[PDB]
């Protein structure tokens, strides 16, 4: 049984669709096309759902850029290991931090740390100049250009 | 709540979908009795596209003058002139679920 | 040709609320439409999608009677409906544009406790 | 000068924003955050624009063969239209999944007559693209160039872009 969880609320209008609230778990029944047939675990109600509104429960926190529960000190050490490049990075932890490998011709290799804050509405930001609805969008943004960070993000920190 | 629910995947308009959206919007607080405008229709169509995934090229009506009938069988709203260009009001008509008026008036639209 | 997608997030401001106000006051816009929760949510989604403002800015003072916008710069209020045809001598709300709201923060004068 | 081109229409409401239509070219004046300050090359009007609505000239999304956000059905319609020929093609992506691409090709056979075939363009671990594992590429343009040289398993050799 493939279990997914809702990331957003969805209100069904079509009588064959399935309504759900963020956090609801569902079993995927049919997975053809981008509209999946699913059943709610709580209620047993079935219907079609937008596939981009859910994530596999076993996929949670497996993002390549995410480094679960590790300290600031450990993040620096790992990022500073040879094999990592300019702009190598980590997101680490509701409260998140971005750690980025930097270079300066005088100081050499360093790691900069940025607090990722959240607004009351839940949006993520490092700077008041841009806000993101998800951490993934934040990562994708700073991979496009430094936009105020020490470096443009390149690739996730190498695992050891 | 948050984050705002995003764009859902695209899917084609059907009789069944148009009928369900019709009955949804006929309920108090919806579309019934509102004066039509291009801007209001576009806002509605964007909302349907964003939240339900139907590309916004389905809500067309027969040309004036007089009552404008929906080109998409299953869409049960028509635009009715306010008698005083014409001022038009969205009106739900349950009979449109079974009678494709637009096709009867303009069969040339459906070759 | 594809529909224009979600634009990037940005915070609601007085300036933005004022311009959206004037945009929607034109005929065929928001002006004079009967209020409902569904209609307001549809509008807020459209604004969010096309302009990037998170949809929690369009709040109004509690009834009964005229409801004033909490967000300074938003120049619509909700007022008791009246007929077009004036009756001779002898709660349903509509959106109503009011230019003076650009300069007078009515909601805060009425409910200072909402603000801090 | 960073020149970008609009991928969609945008209607400004804010007096400091800049309206544009699909195809308009602009110069980016300030590239801060996600709402960039730009100038229209056509009208010299200036203002803020949603950065995801534009792309650098000569970049992927501005390739003549690339059709941003065109669906499968619309792809078939456009390719079957007159003007196009055997092997006419497009690479398209979806609004709902990033990095997902498709190849649509104008085909002909005595069974079905004029048809359009669609192929899934998959992404590798390294970020390489491929339709079949034997031929992988750095970039989509390299994929396009390859299948222009020979069909290599496709219904047809790629000829020219749609429309």
């Amino acid at each position: 049984d493939i279990i997914v969880v809702a990331l957003y609320d969805y209100e069904a209008i079509h009588h064959e669709d399935l309504s759900f609230q963020k956090g609801d778990q569902m079993v995927v029944l049919e997975e053809s096309g981008e509209w999946w047939k699913a059943r709610s675990l709580a209620t047993r109600k079935e219907g079609y759902i937008p596939s981009n509104y859910v994530a596999r429960v076993d996929s949670l926190e497996t993002e390549e850029w995410f480094f679960k529960g590790i300290s600031r000190k450990d993040a620096e050490r790992q990022l500073l290991a040879p094999g990592n490049m300019l702009g190598s990075f980590m997101i680490r932890d509701g409260s998140y931090s971005l750690s980025v490998r930097d270079y300066d011709p005088r100081q050499g290799d360093t790691v900069k740390h940025y607090k990722i804050r959240t607004l009351d509405n839940g949006g993520f930001y490092i700077s008041p100049r841009s806000t993101f609805s998800t951490l993934q969008e934040l990562v994708d943004h700073y991979k496009k250009g430094n936009d105020g960070l020490c470096q443009k993000l390149s690739v996730p920190c190498m695992l050891e | 709540g948050f984050p705002v629910r995003p764009q859902v995947p695209l899917r084609p308009m059907t009789y069944k979908a148009a009928l369900d959206i019709s009955h949804f919007l006929k309920e108090k607080g919806g579309l019934e009795g509102l004066i039509w405008s291009q801007r209001r229709q576009e806002i509605l169509d964007l909302w349907i596209y964003h939240t339900q995934g139907y590309f916004p090229d389905w809500q067309n009506y027969t040309p004036g003058p007089g009552i404008r009938y929906p080109l998409t069988f299953g869409w049960c709203f028509k635009l009715v002139p306010v008698e005083p260009k014409e001022v038009l009001v969205w009106r739900f008509d349950s009979k449109l679920a079974f009678h494709h008026m637009a096709r009867e008036l303009h069969p040339e639209y459906y070759k």
